[PDB]
């Protein structure tokens, strides 16, 4: 077992706990939080307002610049503009859970509230959706830089909505597998028959946005991310874009959950070893 | 067969015959608590030879004898960091259990890849030409398990998409 | 010393060195991992019996081939055949000695990145070429000229060389292997009337066929004899102590050749489906190839089929012009030995992608954009 | 030939009922590469070059550049090994055959017909490697209109009106009558 969600263990149980609570009228205990997840997050959580009926989550990114340029607001407007809530300092934003924010059903929210994060991915990757639909090439690349030993945008074309990577090789280890595996996905997808493009790129970023090979011999993943309209419908769309909001991170992760299991064959064979030295009597 | 490792090996234990002498003394103008006699070499002509034995062109083996403790260090042709640092996850793992086997000079010690500190006591201990008969060609057949390895290894490089992307 | 030539392919692997007279280094292509609860836990077995020890051990194992769109798909199970090889065959290592690789005509395009990836930064060779195995016929033949038969055990191919020059549109590569035969055989065995008939006993089927199958002279008059006659029918020991004494079959379904028609299949017989090679190549020649017709492999040394697919041949030819047949003694083992001889006509290196090729743009020195 | 590449896909499907669907798709999406050479330069940099179809259950097959790959042979059939003229050659042949004293009548009846006729990529293309071959001011305006496929019958519905032909017709009698074997000066 090793998957997740949007909306978070941590967060969900202790405030769908503290609106139990609400329900109840209970009385605080101090909380305050700050953390991360993928994307660079710096989370916040508090009992802001000072006083014993409020919650606030909040949440900070630098290349939030980059982001609040583009029209992500409306969606978000309706799906958590629903709810009561204005901006903390020093966060981008925050949502004010007031315990008089709270609704009647009030679980119905805590879910939603929760995945906001790839949701605010989603709210403005609907622009170039948008984009691809009304038959749009090159429309206003969402150019960020959540990384910077990495690269990317997001844009459209008429066919086909698209994002696009750079970032930058530490080991030939690595690269040993970059430059072959995914070789055998844009040559290997029988047993796999669904996916999208995507192309890693040992060097390749793709030309209206940067140009291919721009790497050495092998030392930067230009990876791109192109969708038929079997994703580009109103559904497949979703289940994709929630893999891809956590992908080569949970990814790079995954590299050293199986690094460490090897030590079980080490662990048999190395033990092994100590059996057969046993055998020079 | 690699048949000229015949050659190699009969000869190393061909020294290892003109030269099974480890046998004991403790002290005559210093003390009887016999040392890391090998370490410990001040002169000569009561000792064995150092001496150091090429296969080609990068490998050899060091041997080092005090009349009664040695050195060996072995070197080996590979060079990539994907031929070393990988078998390094494991000559990591490697020294603890050393300590569960007691005649490594516990290094994998450079321009060699490794070293042996070997003495007198274990020709005591239990056994004979069995022995040297096991350990000079257990030698090769933990290398040969680098083989092992390799396919292990690789396979995990198979491990990826066949994960991540077969998802789906 | 040596430079590395194999029979890497299906059937036996059949390698040994540059400019032996033998392969060697031989057992099948095929290899086999317990099926099993292993029921006396801990009694110091590998994964895997290997060819000879698969078949020394049949009834314990699960065992591969892969898909009919290559021979096989997850090749990286040879990669288990490799050590195999390097060691449980040889002790020695590829990274050594430059090396001759084999491969087929009209691989799907993935192949030779995919492969030389392995061979290289696996196998690490100073440097190779891959072949092509038709010709290496010809070389033991001391031939370079006429119409070279493959039929086999991974595949099938008919080839016309001139001194090179050799047809893309009447060369003929097919799927077929002896491999395919025994789907129609085996199911006999309920007309047979045997209550036993499994999987494993495939390779004794192919046994008894080995060891007693023909080609029907003139296959109706052996319907006809059959109908009549029972002489046919020949004894063959079973494991326990049981005979089965069978024959009619042994030549029945050895006219399936002429009759991929028996699955409901729409393929025309052998040298109909064959003769369209020279319907395909140059009309001038076919006379002089009357004297060029070279035909080998395992699945060609059977008796009786050879009289017939020259009559049934003729019922397509004109006469006309000189024959010669061209099949030799040990056909079904030659190839190799060719291949093998060939390199000493050390030229044949100078081809060679060497390691520094293949790691400088990678194999895109020379895989499939290429040709 | 198009069947022989399409082993570069590699799954083991090979025959007439599979090629009617090869066949569809050729002649629903094939055209005439306009600069073939530049073309797979862009292939192996932009991937926008393949396209692909489902395939009735589900089965989507990707297909590539084959699209107008295999829309050059017409120029090339040395990619069919072929000792024939391409295109363009073979018609300047009967240009040459042709003369000075009609090659404006040659230059201006670019008139085209049939399905053939009816590929994207390849008058424009040849109005290209035509006019790279001719004199300039050649009006190059190939005749390719809609439906130039059914020309023939239009041509018929049309004419029909000029029925004086019915005449010209070999009549049953004459046909009842012929003692058959005479003919092939009236035929050739």
């Amino acid at each position: 077992m090793i998957l997740l969600e949007v909306n978070n263990r941590i967060i969900e149980e202790t405030l769908a706990l503290k609106f139990e609570n609400a329900a109840a009228g209970n009385k605080p205990e101090a909380v305050e939080v700050t953390f991360a997840d993928f994307d660079g997050v710096l989370y916040h959580i508090s009992n802001p307002n000072g006083d014993k009926t409020k919650v606030m989550v909040s949440i900070s990114l630098k290349f939030y610049k980059e982001l609040q340029a583009h029209g992500a607001d409306e969606l978000l407007k309706r799906v958590y503009g629903s709810y009561l809530v204005n901006p903390e300092s020093g966060y981008n934003v925050s949502l004010l859970y007031d315990l008089e924010n709270l609704p009647a059903s009030k679980d119905s929210i805590v879910h939603q509230a929760g995945m906001l994060k790839r949701n605010c991915f989603a709210s403005v990757f609907e622009k170039y959706f948008q984009f691809q639909e009304e038959g749009k090439e090159g429309e206003n690349r969402a150019v960020i830089h959540y990384r910077d030993d990495e690269t990317m945008y997001v844009e459209s074309k008429k066919d086909r909505v698209t994002v696009v990577f750079s970032t930058v090789f530490k080991d030939d280890d690595d690269v040993v597998i970059g430059k072959v595996f995914m070789q055998e996905f844009k040559e290997g997808r029988r047993a796999s028959h669904t996916a999208p493009q995507v192309l890693f790129s040992h060097r390749e970023p793709p030309l209206e946005l940067k140009d291919t090979d721009a790497a050495v011999g092998d030392n930067i993943g230009y990876i791109t991310f192109v969708l038929f309209p079997r994703h580009t419908n109103a559904s497949a769309r979703d289940n994709t874009i929630n893999l891809i909001h956590t992908f080569r991170d949970y990814l790079h992760y995954h590299i050293k959950c199986s690094k460490a299991y090897i030590h079980t064959r080490m662990r048999a064979k190395t033990s092994d070893f100590l059996k057969v030295l046993n055998r020079a009597r | 067969m690699t048949a000229t490792l015949r050659p190699y090996l009969s000869a190393v234990r061909a020294t290892l015959q003109a030269a099974l002498c480890l046998e004991n003394f403790s002290s005559q103008v210093v003390e009887r608590h016999n040392k890391p006699e090998v370490e410990v070499r001040s002169s000569k002509e009561l000792l064995l030879q150092p001496v150091t034995i090429s296969r080609n062109e990068k490998e050899k083996v060091l041997i080092e004898g005090s009349i009664n403790s040695v050195r060996v260090s072995i070197a080996v042709k590979q060079a990539d960091e994907i031929e070393k640092i990988l078998c390094h996850k494991f000559m990591r793992f490697m020294m603890m259990r050393a300590e569960n086997f007691f005649i490594l000079r516990r290094k994998p010690v450079e321009g060699y890849d490794i070293s042996f500190l070997i003495t007198n006591f274990h020709t005591e201990q239990m056994y004979k030409h069995k022995l040297v008969d096991f350990v000079i060609h257990f030698m090769e057949e933990i290398d040969k398990e680098i083989s092992e390895m390799k396919l292990s290894v690789n396979a995990r490089a198979r491990i990826v998409a066949e994960e991540f992307l077969k998802n789906f | 010393t040596t430079a590395l030539v194999c029979d890497n392919g299906s059937g036996l692997v059949k390698a040994g060195f540059a400019g032996d007279d033998a392969p060697r280094a031989v057992f099948p292509s095929i290899v086999g991992r317990p099926r099993h609860q292993g029921v006396m836990v801990g009694m110091g077995q590998k994964d895997s019996y290997v060819g000879d020890e698969a078949q020394s051990k049949r009834g314990i194992l699960t065992l591969k081939y892969p898909i009919e769109h290559g021979i096989i798909t997850n090749w990286d199970d040879m990669e288990k055949i490799w050590h195999h090889t390097f060691y449980n065959e040889l002790r020695v290592a590829p990274e050594e000695h430059p090396t001759l690789l084999t491969e087929a005509p009209l691989n799907p395009k993935a192949n030779r990145e995919k492969m030389t990836q392995i061979m290289f930064e696996t196998f690490n060779v100073p440097a190779m070429y891959v072949a092509i195995q038709a010709v290496l016929s010809l070389y033991a033949s001391g031939r370079t000229t006429g119409i070279v038969l493959d039929s086999g055990d991974g595949v099938t191919h008919n080839v016309p060389i001139y001194e090179g020059y050799a047809l893309p549109h009447a060369i003929m590569r097919l799927d077929l292997a002896g491999r395919d035969l025994t789907d129609y055989l085996m199911k006999i065995l309920t007309e047979r009337g045997y209550s036993f008939v499994t999987t494993a006993e495939r390779e004794i089927v192919r046994d008894i066929k080995e060891k007693l199958c023909y080609v029907a002279l003139d296959f109706e008059n052996e319907m006809a004899t059959a109908a009549s006659s029972s002489s046919l029918e020949k004894s063959y020991e079973l494991p326990d102590g049981q005979v089965i004494t069978i024959g009619n079959e042994r030549f029945r379904c050895p006219e399936t050749l002429f009759q991929p028609s028996f699955i409901g299949m729409e393929s025309a017989g052998i040298h109909e489906t064959t003769y369209n090679s020279i319907m395909k190549c140059d009309i001038d020649i076919r006379k002089d190839l009357y004297a060029n017709n070279v035909m080998s492999g395992g699945t060609t040394m059977y008796p009786g089929i050879a009289d017939r697919m020259q009559k049934e041949i003729t019922a397509l030819a004109p006469s006309t012009m000189k024959i010669k047949i061209i099949a030799p003694p040990e056909r079904k083992y030659s190839v190799w030995i060719g291949g093998s001889i060939l390199a000493s006509l050390s030229t044949f290196q100078q081809m060679w992608i060497t390691k520094q090729e293949y790691d400088e743009a990678g194999p895109s020195i020379v895989h499939r954009k290429c040709f």
